[PDB]
């Protein structure tokens, strides 16, 4: 059923699964024509495909000319996204294929369930928590990628650089969700808690930068009052 | 006009046939229902009054047999029965005729309720869907299931209608995954319409005799598929005209003939509201849409 508070270390067992957040897959902005009417214009996204026990992301990024001349876009990126993921998982050796994966937002049930009819053993979840996977774009190199792309492509990283090496997959993903829940809530903030220090740097196959486990309590109690100062100021408390 | 003698009422029941009902008394002296007008399937029902749980009935058509209801104490249900004597049948009437203890059909002559409710429907469809090949006539009841509800126990007593599933291969092609799920007109015209049903007529008649089964019963199994094909229809963006047309006026006169008290329980909110307000076909649907808004104004 739907994955929640109660069922949560379910995310961190031993059966492959992975987690699926379209957000950022059809992405516009917004703008006036010389008419004085409203248009839009697409610009790269991306799917967000992660399995939340090693790290690995499945980045599909979608480029705009997918959707050259059709229509009812918002509707057609969950489409597409069922596709991608349907197609991600028929490439995959069959030991590798999830056996869940677990939507973000629950209008993606029916078109991943009807992509993956194929597999009648893969169960297609919602889940209750709010995760803050739309801020992916918010991570320099992953922003980088799509909007370079010139067709479409698939970019492989793990999300958690090489934290598995020191850490649980429970508490990587605590930090990742943290990470990107200060991004989403003040995205300037966020980064300048990162970045501020000319000591600190990202290695060249990494996406995060590079603290030691004293520095990351640091950051990660930096992060935390970010996100309690953020709530205060936009809630006035 | 053909005649259903009865061997005799021993126990008090609820006695219909077609949309007509009545009321039996315990060894009340009832011998059965004359003047049933030939050319139409019918349907006789019962409720018994000391245990109102279990409506079952038997589907028949004078046409295939002389049929007579017999009072079994042992299996506690009225059983229909064919007559071999074929004068001995006709001496069995005649005598209760001259006795007057039947009921007559009460169909009033402006009236084609019952025709406009079994238009499509034929023995020869009804016995492929209820599986007792040794009767011409059909048994149905309030708790028999479907099959797609046995997939979801007894086969032999199962209610064979054709299953219909939405999120399914059969539904969907491969490659037209968005396009057959938002449009289903594949499933309708080509899966069911082409290769299952070979024509409307024996869509609607399944139709026709799901609805039947679920406002005569409290078949639940019926109702779901009742649902299912009005859906199939509604949503499909290409329906030939005379089915779009046909279908109006089949649901016209259910919704129609369909007790106000039965309503509330039986018309499910997603299927309809979609049909009627969101669908390809909810311009398509005047005569019904007219019947239900007039009668149910509460509802939207
Ligand atoms: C004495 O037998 C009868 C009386 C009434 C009725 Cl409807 C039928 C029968 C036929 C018995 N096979
Ligand atoms: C009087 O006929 C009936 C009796 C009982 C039930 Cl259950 C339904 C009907 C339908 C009549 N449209
Ligand atoms: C939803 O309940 C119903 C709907 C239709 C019919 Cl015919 C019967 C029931 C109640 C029996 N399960
Ligand atoms: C009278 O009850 C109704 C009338 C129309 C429709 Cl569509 C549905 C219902 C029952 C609602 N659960």
């Amino acid at each position: 059923g739907a994955m929640n508070s109660s069922n949560y270390a379910e995310l961190f067992n031993n059966d492959i699964k992975l987690f699926v957040d379209d957000t950022n897959v059809y992405r516009v902005t917004v703008h006036k024509t010389f008419e004085g009417n409203v248009a839009t214009k697409a610009i790269n996204g991306c799917i967000f495909t992660l399995n939340p026990k090693t790290g690995h992301l499945f980045l599909k990024i979608i480029h705009t000319s997918v959707w050259a001349g059709q229509k009812r876009l918002s509707q057609l990126a969950k489409w597409k996204t069922a596709e991608e993921v349907s197609a991600l998982v028929r490439s995959l050796p069959k030991e590798e294929q999830p056996k869940q994966i677990i939507v973000t937002r629950k209008a993606m049930l029916d078109p991943l369930e009807v992509h993956m009819l194929d597999f009648p053993n893969i169960a297609i979840r919602p889940t209750e928590l709010r995760l803050p996977f739309s801020a992916a774009m918010s991570i320099d190199k992953l922003s980088d990628v799509v909007m370079k792309a010139t067709e479409p492509q698939m970019v492989l990283f793990n999300i958690y650089d090489d934290w598995l090496d020191r850490i649980s997959s429970y508490t990587a993903f605590s930090r990742l969700t943290l990470l990107l829940r200060a991004l989403k809530t003040n995205e300037e903030s966020a980064k300048m808690i990162l970045l501020s220090d000319p000591t600190i740097t990202i290695k060249s196959y990494h996406l995060w930068p590079s603290f030691t486990d004293e520095q990351w309590i640091t950051i990660e109690s930096q992060m935390r009052d970010l996100i309690l100062t953020e709530y205060g100021r936009k809630y006035n408390v | 006009m053909n005649t259903v003698p009865f061997t005799s009422a021993p126990i008090e029941v609820t006695i219909g046939i077609d949309q007509y009902s009545f009321n039996v008394k315990e060894n009340q002296p009832f011998h059965g229902i004359k003047d049933i007008p030939i050319g139409h399937v019918h349907v006789i029902h019962f409720q018994h009054a000391d245990n109102s749980s279990m409506r079952y009935g038997y589907w028949f058509d004078c046409r295939m047999g002389n049929f007579y209801i017999q009072y079994d104490p042992k299996d506690g249900l009225y059983k229909m029965m064919e007559e071999r004597d074929g004068a001995k049948f006709e001496n069995i009437v005649h005598n209760f005729k001259e006795r007057q203890m039947m009921v007559s059909y009460p169909k009033i002559d402006e009236d084609d309720t019952w025709y406009n409710l079994t238009e499509f429907v034929q023995m020869d469809k009804i016995r492929k869907i209820v599986r007792k090949d040794e009767n011409q006539f059909s048994y149905v009841d309030s708790s028999m299931t479907t099959v797609q509800e046995n997939e979801l126990s007894d086969p032999a007593h199962s209610l064979n209608y054709t299953v219909i599933n939405f999120k399914s291969r059969e539904a969907i092609r491969p490659g037209h995954e968005m396009e057959d799920f938002l449009d289903k007109s594949y499933y309708l015209n080509t899966v069911m319409l082409q290769g299952i049903f070979k024509n409307s007529s024996n869509y609607f008649g399944e139709l026709q005799f799901a609805f039947l089964n679920a406002m005569f019963f409290g078949n639940y199994g019926s109702s779901l598929q009742w649902h299912a094909m009005i859906e199939l229809i509604c949503s499909s963006a290409t329906v030939p005209k005379h089915m779009l047309d046909k279908l109006d006026e089949i649901l016209y006169y259910q919704i129609k003939t369909l007790p106000e008290q039965y309503s509330d329980i039986l018309l499910n909110e997603r299927v309809w509201n979609i049909c009627l307000y969101s669908s390809f076909q909810k311009n398509s649907l005047h005569n019904t849409e007219k019947i239900m808004e007039n009668k149910y104004p509460e509802l939207l």
